RNA sequence: CUCGAUGUUGGAUCAGGACAUCCCGAUGGUGCAGCCGCUAUUAAAGGUUCGUUUGUUCAACGAUUAAAGUCCUACGUGAUCUGAGUUCAGACCGGAGUAAUCCAGGUCGGUUUCUAUCUACUUUCAAAUUCCUCCCUGUACGAAAGGACAAGAGAAAUAAGGCCUACUUCACAAAGCGCCUUCCCCCGUAAAUGAUAUCAUCUCAACUUAGUAUUAUACCCACACCCACCCAAGAACAGGGUUUGU
RNA sequence: CUCUUACUUUUAACCAGUGAAAUUGACCUGCCCGUGAAGAGGCGGGCAUAACACAGCAAGACGAGAAGACCCUAUGGAGCUUU
RNA sequence: CUGAACUCCUCACACCCAAUUGGACCAAUCUAUCACCCUAUAGAAGAACUAAUGUUAGUAUAAGUAACAUGAAAACAUUCUC
RNA sequence: GUAAAUUUAACUGUUAGUCCAAAGAGGAACAGCUCUUUGGACACUAGGAAAAAACCUUGUAGAGAGAGUAAAAAAUUUAACA
């Protein structure tokens, strides 16, 4: 019964460990894991937790392009926000619409 | 608690503890030597001591005939005790018995202890003899011993 | 007051194996000179303490035959004589005792 | 349960198919009675499947056993040396067709717990992370409070 | 210290639950939706 | 891998031998060190208040009765002071405390029954080994070199000490006798419970707190009795007669300091500092030191006028 | 520095730090002033242990932890550090630390009466 | 919850805890002169008696005490005790019933087991409380009668920890009825200076004093001679001594 | 009894021989507060915590023992009395 | 932002309610006929045990625990103590 | 908008009930109290409210080292005056 029951926590404490394992790797480039998660979504980057978290170990130059991305779009919503809507949306803020 | 207690608890009480002292040490008189558990003979010993020294206060003082009559359960042991024990410690001040361990009983594993008055005719005991002086620790000692001796008369 | 639970095999392994409960290895046997047989250095030699015995109880039966009774207690000091000897001048005056055998070696003549 | 059992991290035989690929299944055993109830759904597949079968794989040398036997059965042997002993008791024709290829396929691994379901030996490109990945130097690589030329 | 009486959520003495900030909004949150239902419902 | 002692291998000739020559070497170590002050001692500072200086040790050689000038009689235990040398000087900064230390040791035992490293250590101080080593808080300026003899003219008539000594050794006892319980009574329909502690924690915590009074061992333990008046100092066989009564068996040793009570803090101005000296005395104490109240042995009988 | 910890509000009067000896009376309350002047790095080891997980390495973590009351490090610790983390908490400026071009770049706000004994 | 049993009063033994404080400490008020009281704030370190009758808890009474506190702990505690009571089987009285029997009644009598497996515990080693006598003093106070406080001096009781010189039980020793030692604080308030509020104001204003302990210090601290023997050490083990191993 | 103390014997503890009984779901069998079928070694939050004997103790394991004898229920019994 | 067994995603799908009720399979045994290193189709039945203070037997736990026993010396003759 | 419904045939078990919201009754506008009514939950899953039958979220079943969510954290500080 253990056996069948643990199949759920094993999914769960997965993701808790890429979580604290992206969190750390956050804090080293001064980013927050809420910051890095949401603003890649804004961009159209798709990568989920577990791929986030192996990036991190394992190539720390590409993590730190995507912290500095997240930085950059991060930065431009704040521009945003503060503007009236007299400014043009973003480098980094575009869509790319599908049909 | 049972600080400064020099005598033992054996037997059925007071009483019986002489008569089972006083058994030992008739045995001991006729025989001159006897093997008893360790505890009973180290008790015993004092007793067996102290009745040559009134053996040689004579047949002729009361009181120690009174003491040898109690402590002799068999009266035939008491001539020898003036006659024989006590005429051969005249020499002596004391020591007049040796005590040494045995083996354990072989029933109920007790300590035991062989008990004799010296100077007996029995075969004697394999006493424990000190290592010989022509040991190599003895003779590196006797060296020093000379050395100092010849500094000193200097 | 009753055992409220079994006692496990691994608990009971534990207090019948502790050190406290194995027997102890002891260092002072040694070797008897007189006879090779092992002693204890506080105790006396099992077998020459045996030999002296067998020898003392012969002797003592030789002391019962002279003594022929009870309540019978000499008041003269006594020598065993072994076959082939006599009694000496400090031996006048003493009951003899004779041994029908030869004095041991380990039992020395005074 | 995967305490209760061994376990093996996911792995290849020779680097097969990095080259090219070798099919593991290197010979097939049959034990098929003549008369045996059991094994009727084993002879028919011994008339109609077992020569188009090995028409496909000429590198598994099939062995055809007809004997009396109570329990017919399929023993696959693999290149790495593992062996597999499948019972075809009572199975159809059908039955034994998926599991004939299904032993075709396997790579005579152990089947038993895999750790992770997959494999590199070559994690990391641009270095792995350590302590010091991410942060900066110091003038004269001085520690935190210490007196330089004192 | 510091018991409750009996079981915790029921009887007449409870031990009292106040609401976070979150269930607010959760609550804010469900209200909108049941009142844009109201409008589209009314066509 | 078998076990020796001294005179296993000795033989008879030899025994007698070499206790002779270890006895005169005790004895003539013991003699070396009569005169501390020709051996380069170390700066004999005045006292100042504050300053804590080395007590001794000391063996209890029994109680004796005297009376006061006012007819009281006060019983006192008599301490002799028996091979007391200094051994140790460890300095505030090493000696991991507040203060610096002195280690005192008392009484000569044989070389024969202690550890090497107890016995090297005695070889380098160049003293025969003592039974017990004690360790006294000192100030910077009562520091004695090591080596130094301290005899019972180190204390005075009319100070107050402390002395510590392991209480007699009851062995495992009763609550009744270990901690004065009443117990039960012995008729009236008690069965088996006259000396029993009886209920020992209540039903509710299901447990017994910590420092619960059971049976178990008394005694044996160090205690320590304050502020004990010194009466008398015999000078020649070095005893301190000490009041009332002290912890432990007669012929065991005490540790002998100063009083601590706040009463007693700041008496030591006219006392020995750091420790007599009897070579340096100018003039020899007289055999006996009194206390002004004390009837000396000599002095007419008492007369109310 | 951790005898110069500061706390917010009045936790130092209020904060009261909670043991029990195990003996019967063995119950101890300490105000947060009361522990530091008695132990100056108990404070800070208390807030860290109860922070760490609530498991056997726990007590492994604290063998990493150095405290020191003062600016004194042990050389052997001092030579093995790597990089100092910046202080969590902007100590203000008392108003004798303002540079006079702070001050004067600071408007007055206000004008007093000329005839007020202030 | 428990009837394949959670033993039911009071007492003995040992007590743990609360403070809504009986006594002892520190304060405000008083219809507080003083001596005694009354009331409130603060304080749980320490303490809180012996007897006659009753099974009693209580209550009454005698003699005391600085005081004879209120409560909780399965109306604390029966694998520690007791069994007078209550609460089986015998019996009597009064009453009820045709009787068998019965009674919130009374009365006499009536078997209290357990070898401890687990948890817990078995030297929280060492700062102590109080009464009385003298003195202050026949002083402050008061018309008188009456009559203190602080300081100081001594002498005791209890508690804790030890001891055997004498006494006593005793007799190589263990004991009390004997002797010896015993050391800090505690916060309720009372007052200055002084703003908000240019007086004033002891201040959850900045601040000053009564007003405080990093509770002080003490104790403990060296350890392959060790087979064996002795011991003021001890259930065993351990510990001390053997330079006292014929 | 105030108020207990000392000694002797037994028991006791250690060595040797012989060798039971109730009991036992499994146990890798701590403390505090809280919680809960309403009194927790096992749950929550804390704290504590190398391992293993021997001798004591009786606060807890709602300890062991006896399918509560009190009480109620059963169209269950039995003894006794009777208009 | 975190956060379920809710929902989506790749593949699969009869595969999480007591009493009770419906259904699909099935261990071993015997018999009929097969089979012939242990089976098949059927017919039968003393046809399946982690629990009844279950019955019998074995062995644990408590436990090497509670408890039990031989007056002394000696030449084993004898004597001594009670 | 949905897919059930009645009838015919053949049966067993359930008929000792708990909390929550609501309308009332009894009690003391006591009870984790007692008695009816309407509904929910529990006696089935999982997440949450600290532990947690009865509150909240959520149900249909397998594998996954994907993903989006549901419920889901407690706030508060005070008396001058002519
Ligand atoms: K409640
Ligand atoms: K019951
Ligand atoms: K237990
Ligand atoms: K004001
Ligand atoms: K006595
Ligand atoms: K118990
Ligand atoms: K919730
Ligand atoms: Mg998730
Ligand atoms: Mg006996
Ligand atoms: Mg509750
Ligand atoms: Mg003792
Ligand atoms: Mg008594
Ligand atoms: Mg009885
Ligand atoms: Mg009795
Ligand atoms: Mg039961
Ligand atoms: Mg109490
Ligand atoms: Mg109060
Ligand atoms: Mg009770
Ligand atoms: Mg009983
Ligand atoms: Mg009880
Ligand atoms: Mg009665
Ligand atoms: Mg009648
Ligand atoms: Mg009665
Ligand atoms: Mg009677
Ligand atoms: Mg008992
Ligand atoms: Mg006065
Ligand atoms: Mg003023
Ligand atoms: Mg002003
Ligand atoms: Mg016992
Ligand atoms: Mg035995
Ligand atoms: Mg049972
Ligand atoms: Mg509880
Ligand atoms: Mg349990
Ligand atoms: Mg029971
Ligand atoms: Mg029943
Ligand atoms: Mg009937
Ligand atoms: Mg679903
Ligand atoms: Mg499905
Ligand atoms: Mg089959
Ligand atoms: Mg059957
Ligand atoms: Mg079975
Ligand atoms: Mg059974
Ligand atoms: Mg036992
Ligand atoms: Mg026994
Ligand atoms: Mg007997
Ligand atoms: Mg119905
Ligand atoms: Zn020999």
């Amino acid at each position: 019964v253990k056996c069948t029951k643990a199949r759920y926590l094993k999914k769960k404490n997965m993701r808790t460990l890429w979580i604290n394992r992206i969190t750390a790797a956050s804090q080293e480039h001064g980013l927050k894991y809420p910051a890095l998660i949401g603003n890649l979504v804004k961009c159209q980057v798709e990568l989920n937790r577990k791929v986030l978290a192996d990036l991190a170990i394992y190539e720390p130059k590409t993590f730190k392009s995507l912290a500095a991305l997240a930085s950059r779009r991060r930065h431009e919503g704040f521009a945003a926000a503060l503007g009236d809507g007299k400014e043009p949306e973003g480098i980094f803020s575009r869509v790319v619409q599908y049909h | 608690i049972s600080h400064g207690r020099v005598f033992r608890r054996m037997g059925l009480g007071p009483e019986s503890r002489i008569h089972l002292l006083r058994n030992l040490l008739t045995g001991l008189v006729r025989h001159e030597r006897i093997e008893a558990p360790w505890a009973r003979v180290d008790e015993m010993r004092g007793y067996a001591e102290k009745l040559i020294d009134y053996g040689k206060l004579g047949d002729t003082n009361e009181r120690a005939m009174r003491m040898a009559d109690f402590w002799l359960t068999e009266k035939d042991l008491i001539p020898k005790l003036f006659q024989v024990l006590a005429p051969r410690y005249k020499d002596q001040t004391g020591g007049y018995t040796r005590m040494l361990q045995i083996p354990n009983r072989s029933l109920d594993r007790a300590k035991m202890a062989v008990i004799e008055y010296k100077g007996n005719c029995l075969p004697p005991l394999p006493l424990p003899r000190r290592d010989s002086h022509l040991t190599l620790l003895n003779q590196l000692l006797q060296g020093l011993r000379q050395d100092l001796r010849q500094s000193q008369e200097a | 007051a009753a055992p409220k639970n079994r006692r496990t095999i691994e608990v009971n392994r534990c207090r019948r194996r502790n050190p406290q409960k194995l027997i102890k290895v002891k260092n002072n046997i040694d070797v008897c000179p007189e006879c090779g047989h092992l002693k204890q250095k506080h105790v006396l030699c099992a077998y020459c303490y045996e030999k002296v015995c067998k020898e003392t109880a012969e002797i003592r039966r030789q002391i019962g035959k002279q003594e022929g009774g009870p309540f019978k207690a000499p008041t003269i000091e006594t020598v065993v004589l072994y076959t082939g000897e006599t009694p000496s001048e400090q031996d006048q005056g003493k009951r003899i005792i004779e041994r029908d055998r030869k004095r041991p070696s380990w039992f020395t003549q005074n | 349960t995967a305490r209760g059992t061994p376990s093996r991290f996911l792995a290849s035989v020779l680097h097969n198919g990095l080259g090219r690929y070798v099919q593991q299944l290197q010979r097939l055993s049959f034990s098929v009675s003549r008369d045996g109830a059991s094994s009727r759904g084993a002879r028919e597949f011994v008339e109609r499947e077992v020569i188009d079968f090995a028409r496909r794989n000429p590198g598994v040398v099939i062995y055809v056993n007809s004997r009396p036997c109570c329990v017919p059965r399929v023993v696959a042997e693999y290149l790495n040396g593992a062996v597999r002993e499948e019972s075809i008791h009572c199975k159809s024709v059908e039955e034994i067709s998926t599991l004939v290829q299904k032993l075709a396929d396997q790579s005579g691994l152990d089947v038993i717990r895999i750790r992770k379901p997959f494999h590199t030996d070559n994690p990391s490109i641009q270095g792995q992370w350590h302590p010091f990945t991410n942060k900066p130097t110091t003038f004269r690589g001085l520690r935190p409070r210490e007196v330089q030329d004192p | 210290r510091g018991r409750i009486p009996g079981r915790q959520w029921i009887g007449k003495h409870r031990r009292p639950r106040f609401v976070s900030l979150r269930a607010k909004q959760n609550m804010i949150r469900r209200l909108e939706i049941e009142a844009e239902n109201h409008y589209w419902l009314s066509m | 891998k078998s076990g020796t002692w001294w005179d296993e291998h000795l033989s008879e000739e030899n025994v007698p031998f070499i206790k002779q020559l270890v006895s005169d070497e005790d004895k003539a170590q013991l003699a070396s060190k009569l005169c501390p002050l020709k051996d380069e001692p170390w700066p004999i500072h005045p006292w100042e208040p504050g300053s804590f200086r080395v007590g001794l040790i000391a063996l209890k050689l029994g109680m004796m009765p005297l009376w006061t000038k006012d007819g009281q009689k006060h019983v006192v235990t008599l301490l002799q002071v028996q091979d007391c040398h200094v051994l140790k000087y460890t300095s505030k900064e090493n000696c991991n405390g507040k203060m610096a230390t002195l280690s005192v040791g008392g009484k000569t035992v044989s070389r024969f029954r202690k550890a090497t490293s107890i016995l090297e250590f005695y070889r380098e101080l160049g003293l025969p080994p003592k039974q017990t080593v004690k360790i006294f808080n000192i100030t910077d300026n009562a520091a004695i070199k090591p080596g130094t003899p301290l005899y019972a003219a180190h204390f005075r008539p009319g100070q107050y000490v402390d002395v510590t000594a392991k209480t007699i050794g009851k062995g495992f006892q009763g609550v009744m006798k270990r901690w004065g319980f009443k117990g039960q009574p012995a008729t009236h329909g008690q069965t088996k419970t006259h000396r029993r502690p009886g209920a020992v924690a209540t039903g509710d915590i299901g447990r017994v707190w910590p420092g619960t009074k059971m049976p178990g061992k008394m005694g044996n333990i160090y205690r320590t009795e304050y502020g004990l008046k010194v009466w008398r100092i015999n000078t020649k066989h070095n005893i301190i007669y000490v009041n009332g009564s002290v912890p432990g068996h007669k012929n065991c040793l005490v540790k002998v300091k100063d009083s601590k009570l706040p009463a007693y803090k700041d008496l030591g101005k006219n006392l020995p500092f750091p420790t007599y000296f009897p070579d340096g005395d100018e003039e020899e104490l007289p055999e006996d030191l009194y206390d002004e109240n004390v009837c000396q042995p000599g002095a007419p009988s008492i007369t109310f006028a | 520095n951790t005898r110069h910890i500061a706390f917010s509000g009045n936790k130092w009067e209020q904060k009261v730090y909670s043991s029990h000896t195990g003996y019967p009376g063995g119950f101890r309350q300490v105000t947060a002033a009361q522990l530091h002047l008695r132990d100056p790095v108990a404070i800070v080891k208390l807030a860290i242990y109860g922070m760490l997980p609530k498991n056997l390495h726990r007590r492994t973590m604290m063998e990493r932890l150095h405290l020191f009351p003062d600016e004194y490090i042990p050389e052997d610790i001092l030579k093995n550090l790597v990089e100092e983390l910046p202080q969590p908490r902007k100590i203000p400026k008392r108003l004798d630390e303002y540079t006079q071009e702070e001050i004067d770049a600071f408007p007055r706000l206000w004008t007093p009466p000329e005839d007020y004994r202030l």
